[PDB]
RNA sequence: AACAUGUUCUU
RNA sequence: CCCGUCGCUACUACCGAUUGAAUGGCUUAGUGAGGCCUCCGGAUUGGUUUAGGGAACCGAGAAGCUGGUCAAACUUGGUCAUUUAGAGGAAGUAAAAGUCGUAACAAGGUUUCCGUAGGUGAACCUGCGGAAGGAUCAU
RNA sequence: CGGCACCUUACGAGAAAUCAAAGUCUUUGGGUUCUGGGGGGAGUAUGGUCGCAAGGCUGAAACUUAAAGGAAUUGACGGAAG
RNA sequence: UAUCUGGUUGAUCCUGCCAGUAGUCAUAUGCUUGUCUCAAAGAUUAAGCCAUGCAUGUCUAAGUAUAAGCAAUUUAUACAGUGAAACUGCGAAUGGCUCAUUAAAUCAGUUAUCGUUUAUUUGAUAGUAUACUUGGAUAACCGUGGUAAUUCUAGAGCUAAUACAUGCUUAAAAUCCCGACUGUUUGGAAGGGAUGUAUUUAUUAGAUAAAAAUUUGAUGAUUCAUAAUAACUUUUCGAAUCGCAUGGCCUUGUGCUGGCGAUGGUUCAUUCAAAUUUCUGCCCUAUCAACUUUCGAUGGUAGGAUAGUGGCCUACCAUGGUUUCAACGGGUAACGGGGAAUAAGGGUUCGAUUCCGGAGAGGGAGCCUGAGAAACGGCUACCACAUCCAAGGAAGGCAGCAGGCGCGCAAAUUACCCAAUCCCGACACGGGGAGGUAGUGACAAUAAAUAACGAUACAGGUUGUAAUUGGAAUGAGUACAAUGUAAAUACCUUAACGAGGAACAAUUGGAGGGCAAGUCUGGUGCCAGCAGCCGCGGUAAUUCCAGCUCCAAAAGCGUAUAUUAAAGUUGUUGCAGUUAAAAAGCUCGUAGUUGAACCUUGGGCUUGGCUGGCCGGUCCUGGACCCAGCCGAGCCUUUCCUUCUGGCCAGGACUUUUACUUUGAAAAAAUUAGAGUGUUCAAAGCAGGCCUUUGCUCGAAUAUAUUAGCAUGGAAUAAUAGAAUAGGACGUUAUGGUUCU
RNA sequence: GAUAAGGGAAGUCGGCAAAAUAGAUCCGUAACUUCGGGAUAAGGAUUGGCUCUAAGGAUCGG
């Protein structure tokens, strides 16, 4: 099938080389898993060892990460908007290693607000000032105003990231490989490669 | 499969087929010793000149030297052991005079005609092809067999032998019935 | 070649098992275990080409299969089991215990032991790391592991192991002087003291010994067997000759005086 | 001035 | 002593119309078995398990279907290599005593030879320049 | 000092003729380029290449054959000389 | 044994080849062939085609037994013994065969994995926040069958597990997050969660340059090991299994308990492997000089795929990569190597083939299973062959063993067996054409019969004598018996046999030269024939055809082809080039090869060893002293010979690069050279020898390997660098300023 | 002026007449040669619609 020898590959000096033996089964390739954003199909893969791997066919949620913030939680993914690669990953949101991508900026928020008591978005409008109200009255007892006081000082977050939590979508890097884990795991962008990262887009 | 076995050529026939001087010194060793052929002259040559070519380099090489001592005595010693060397003679220098004449005497053949057991030299080689020679407690029946020291004292007829005790054989036992 | 091989021809097995040529075509394919294949001496060797306690493979087969015959205190039945460096056999049923250790001229002597001796051995640290749960281990020459060893020792070290529990008695810390023994190369067999060792980094350690005669020879690191603290005391017995060389002449010359 | 040629094979 | 043409015979190789022939390799293009992956599909089957008659909704799932991927093989064309038929043509070699002359070896009866160019049954002859390996180491 | 040569010798070289290099080479090594490997077939065939052409350069094989060849000696012969 | 001889001429000296000569574990062939030990054997042409049979199976007390199988009544009305079938597990990826492909490929030595997978083995190693033990399938089996036919299977009825899927049995204290109330300058607290180990991602430990105003592993080196935090997962596994003994405790309940074990299980280690991988090294060819890059060629970034690195593949980008130091292309009657033949030395030639590495199973490709295969005594498809058929269909792969056809100069029996060697399996037991034993076997190698001894008159100068007179001896072979052996055979041992023409009858080539041995007789008559070469033969042939004699080697001798020496006729050592073959018509010129001399030489002092003699001291050998000789060290001479710390070793800071040579580490057996051994000798083998034992015993040496790589001493020879617009060297504890740690 | 099963020049003096080919892009292209050619040699592949992506500019303002 689909091999990775070199053998078949011209020389250096770019002789072209005789045919040494018929292909071995410890030198195969696989076909691509091209992973697709839809409900989830995870097909296993017996690998050479007895080992397993998971080709992720199409995930729903992957498992992000607030570098910064030490903390990650289980978002879902809206979509595909840059690869560095191909655009033509980006056009079909095909999730690979190093897309990047949207994904649901909700249980940030939630944590951000339980864990500190301040909220984001910094949005004026109607439903965002009605939630913010909200949520500056919230009912708090006195240990807990203490141990929120104990994480106060360091509340404010980067001006780009909270920036993008009125639209409750953020901006991520998928680090895993859904091909070969059938995870699609990632973490948020932050700083010098999120300006990067958004020069190339918004462009 | 199973590991080769190793084997030889013990002679090595002259580059010069017909020399007169060659042919008839060779005729001459053969009726001295009653041989059957000229590879048994050929043999002799053989030995003793991978012997001088080994302890010709041993010679080549300095006294006291470990390869030199070592394999030099040993051959020495494998030599006086035979009979082709005496007792004076463990120089290593002796041997280079070695002759044909000399690894011919220490044959069977010639030992049993030497010590009165034969009439010739061809009676004892049928005597001895005709069993009825014995080198200790071991008869022999290969002419070429080569007594050292120890057994020259000890050949004799055979302990069964119609010479040495036991029945005589078919020709007296056919005739001397009648 | 598709698979692991099981055969072993018999011009390709070690040459220190003094294998006759022209028996037949195979010899015993020593099994996966404590030791490597080429330095390991497996059982059928031993319990029949040294001590002639069987006659052939079958009869060593119906031998091992009756308990009789033991390595380092364990019970084995695999008759190609790889015994090697400091291996302990006891033979209950013939009152007999054994040491693999290497004679001078390269191979395993017969070497009988007391059944007092036949109760420990020795072993080299490969490495020393923290294993799951932070547990530091070391690793001997002969794949056994032991957990929670003395927290000052490195790679290069001998430790005292008992035979019965599996645990370590006491060790040596390598360093200059101690009584050691070649475990590879041409110096194989033979008994010396470290003198120096030369330190390469990227390549391979250097170390120089001497014999009790005096005799400077080196030798790669790799091949150290430390086996006693000081000269003159070793932690096992030695076989018929201390692992000294002598040299063909010297030998004929003893070979000759022994014998008048 | 002219003047071409000499069967085969040896002892 | 010896040269070439010519005559009889035998053997070897070469050129040669036949867009000759055959065999083996590589290859564009066209078609393409089959497996693997994927995609739906849903014969059949047990119930995530629950319903007065059983109505939902769980699981397992064969044939087949979509799109890929690896790609045998066939046709066509191309190219490479190796054998090989062939009217006729032009050589070479061999083979006691065939024909014609006598070119060379003597100043070989025109000294011989080299290069080049013409001519001629054949050896060869002639022109221009060169060499002595000359028939002159010299006036 | 450089050059074109010559005469004698032969230590030396060489099969000899001869050679001041053709010496300093079995007592075999100063540096370096090119060429040959019995006689023919044959500097032919074929492919390539240069040329207007004539040709030049590169360049086989099958097959055939016991010599061909070099230098000198004695004779013989010469439309050679004395 | 470092060697030559015949042939050009009337004669000579040369060049030069032809011929002769000897070897070949090198093949065929002719003739001949008594004995023993050892032994290759359808590679060469056709990796051509194959009838038939066999070559891979496997059960222990410890997985699953209602054989309606066998035995008997027994510590067993759940079974318990033996043992078919079948399920399950493991093996079938080893072995054996072959040499077609293959020319930086394979392979060899040498590396790397801080770049990966790994059944098994052996070590370890998990108390993680219905349980007197859960379900439902199917085989085996009885029963109806269908097809011409295959190791084809369908309906129906049971029934099991270490098969399949499910699921609890549980410690101890402790940490963290959330936190309704509550104390009140910041405490307590009810109640909720996570605790292991796997998986994925992100973020923090993973430190160790020396004094003022705390614990921490490894490496040459890491983002290493290990640890923590937050989360994640079509939730990995932290035992619903099995045999024999059945003990101890009573709070006497079919009570609580507990001995050797079988099997299994996560992770790490190890072992057996694998896959990649560094450096150097291959035969002929230019009538192959440019090659590679469309469609990956060289590189970069990102991904995908893989067990993992990597253009392995994709997207975008750059325009690179190799080459006269021979790339690329073509040939190979090319698998590589260890090795083999010949060998003064240097070389030449060969290596299909007993060991190692690779590759293949008619050709191609693609896969399943499995730790491991791109497996062919596995599947799928095409091509080519090819079997059966009732014409609808079915079944194949001998380059395994033996055997057939074909091919050719060219190669053996359809035999016996697991007894040795080892391999596999659940296994002490089963299986093994692997392997071992026989048949064929003048491939090669070792030893070695075809005769011998006496007497008459003879013959002769003390025996060496030409014939025929006898007594004996013997194994070639046939065969009582044992041995040998798995059973045999054969050898070895041995009853009865077994020689005068001992007919129990030796052959192959020769007799001009080279080259050893005839000018004897007939035949022919340049014919027939011989002759490697020169030649013989035309009516007196030492050469043909024949008879006699002789020569050489002999159980072996001759022929053909190839190759080695001879060949200093391939020449590095080591050829030749005026005329024998052969200096380019002549200069220029790049690559290549090769290039003048020169830089620490001398001198002195102290001292180790081993060489000869003087002491001589002699038991071959022994000590201080003198003499000299060789191999060495250390100091001093303007003085090279790194430099600090602790304080002659052991941790830091720096080093101009090479060639060459020394020494060493390591380098598979087999083969080679070589030490020990009455295999009766020997070739061989690695054994064997001892007062005769209930034991004891030396062994299984040693060198050779080294082009390349690694470590190391030396500083001649031959290179390389340096301070010239000074941008140079030193300032140790020079001085000042700017930065870091 | 058209079309025609199967065959495909057997028709005819003769392929007369008709048919077949045809634009453009990319690939590939022999003998021979006056070196200019031969050449569109020969012989292959692609081509619609829609929705996108990329490249190639001008003028002002330090
Ligand atoms: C018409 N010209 C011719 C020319 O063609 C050539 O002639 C050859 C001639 O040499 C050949 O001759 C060849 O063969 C013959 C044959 C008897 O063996 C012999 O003479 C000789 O071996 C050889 N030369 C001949 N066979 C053909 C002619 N055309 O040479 C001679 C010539 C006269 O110039
Ligand atoms: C010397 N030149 C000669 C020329 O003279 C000629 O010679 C022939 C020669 O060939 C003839 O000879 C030839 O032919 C005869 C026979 C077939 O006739 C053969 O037996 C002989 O072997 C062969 N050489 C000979 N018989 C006469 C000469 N003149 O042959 C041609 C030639 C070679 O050019």
């Amino acid at each position: 099938g689909i091999s990775r020898d070199s053998r078949h590959k011209r020389s250096a000096t770019g002789a072209k080389r005789a045919q040494f033996r018929k292909k071995r089964k410890f030198e195969l390739g696989r076909q691509p898993a091209n992973t697709k954003i839809g409900p989830k199909r995870i097909h296993s893969v017996r690998t050479r060892g007895g080992n397993q791997k998971f080709r992720a066919l199409r995930v729903e949620t992957g498992n992000f990460s607030w570098g910064s913030e030490g903390v990650s939680r289980k978002t879902r993914i809206a979509g595909v908007v840059y690869h560095p690669s191909n655009n033509e990953l980006v056009r079909t949101n095909t999730l690979t290693k190093s897309a990047v991508v949207q994904i649901d900026a909700t249980p940030f928020r939630q944590w951000y607000e339980n864990h500190y008591g301040a909220t984001l978005g910094k949005k004026k409008g109607g439903a965002h000032a009605a939630h913010a109200a909200e949520v500056a009255d919230a009912k708090r007892s006195r240990k807990v105003e203490r141990k929120l006081a104990a994480r106060s000082g360091a509340a404010a977050i980067e001006s780009a990231v909270d920036s993008q939590f009125g639209s409750g979508r953020l901006y991520a890097v998928i680090s895993s490989r859904p091909g070969q884990s059938g995870r699609c795991d990632g973490y948020i962008l932050e700083g010098e490669e999120l300006a990067f990262y958004l020069r190339r887009l918004t462009a | 499969p199973r590991a080769p076995r190793t084997y030889s050529k013990t002679y090595s026939v002259p580059k010069r087929p017909y020399e007169s001087a060659r042919l008839d010194a060779e005729l001459k060793l053969a009726g001295e010793y009653g041989l059957k052929n000229k590879r048994e002259i050929y043999r002799i040559g053989f030995q003793l000149s991978k012997i001088r070519r080994a302890a010709r380099d041993l010679l080549t090489r300095d006294e006291k030297d470990p390869k030199r001592l070592f394999e030099g005595n040993a051959l020495i010693r494998r030599l006086v052991r035979i009979g082709v060397l005496s007792e004076d003679k463990m120089k290593l220098d002796y041997v280079l005079a070695l002759k044909p004449e000399d690894f011919l005497e220490r044959r069977l053949q010639t030992q049993v005609f030497k010590l009165g057991l034969a009439r010739s030299i061809h009676h004892a080689r049928v005597l001895i092809t005709q069993r009825h020679i014995a080198v200790g407690k071991q008869i022999v029946n290969i002419p070429s067999f080569t007594v050292r020291l120890d057994s020259q004292k000890h050949i004799d007829f055979a302990h069964n032998s119609p010479y040495g005790g036991g029945r005589a054989g078919r020709v007296k036992r056919k005739n001397q019935g009648k | 070649a598709r698979g692991p091989k099981k055969h072993l021809k018999r011009l390709a097995a070690p040459s220190h098992w003094m294998l006759d040529k022209l028996s037949g075509t195979y010899a015993p394919r020593p099994s996966a275990g404590p030791h490597k294949l080429r330095e390991s001496l497996p059982l059928v060797v031993f319990l029949r080409n040294r001590l002639k306690y069987a006659l052939n493979g079958r009869e060593v087969k119906a031998i091992m299969m009756q308990q009789h015959v033991q390595v380092d205190g364990k019970v084995r039945t695999d008759t190609t089991y790889p015994a090697g460096f400091m291996d302990v056999i006891t033979l209950e049923a013939t009152n007999e215990h054994f040491r693999l250790v290497y004679d001078v001229k390269g191979k395993f002597a017969v070497h009988r032991i007391s059944a007092e001796e036949a109760a420990y051995k020795l072993g080299k640290v490969k490495k020393v790391q923290l294993g799951k749960k932070g547990v530091p281990y070391v690793v001997t020459h002969d794949g056994r592991t032991i957990r929670y060893p003395d927290p000052l020792i490195r790679a290069n070290d001998t430790v005292k192991i008992d035979l019965a529990t599996g645990k370590i008695d006491d060790f040596i810390k390598f360093d200059t002087g101690r009584l050691v023994m070649v475990t590879g190369g041409r110096n194989l067999g033979r008994v010396g003291v470290i003198v120096h060792r030369e330190k390469h980094e990227g390549g391979f350690d250097l170390v120089h010994i001497k014999d009790a005669l005096e005799n400077t020879f080196v030798t790669r690191l790799s091949n150290v067997f430390v086996i006693g603290t000081e000269a003159g005391k070793p932690w096992v017995s030695l076989p018929k000759g201390k692992g000294i060389k002598l040299s063909i002449s010297e030998e004929r010359d003893r070979r000759r005086a022994q014998q008048g």
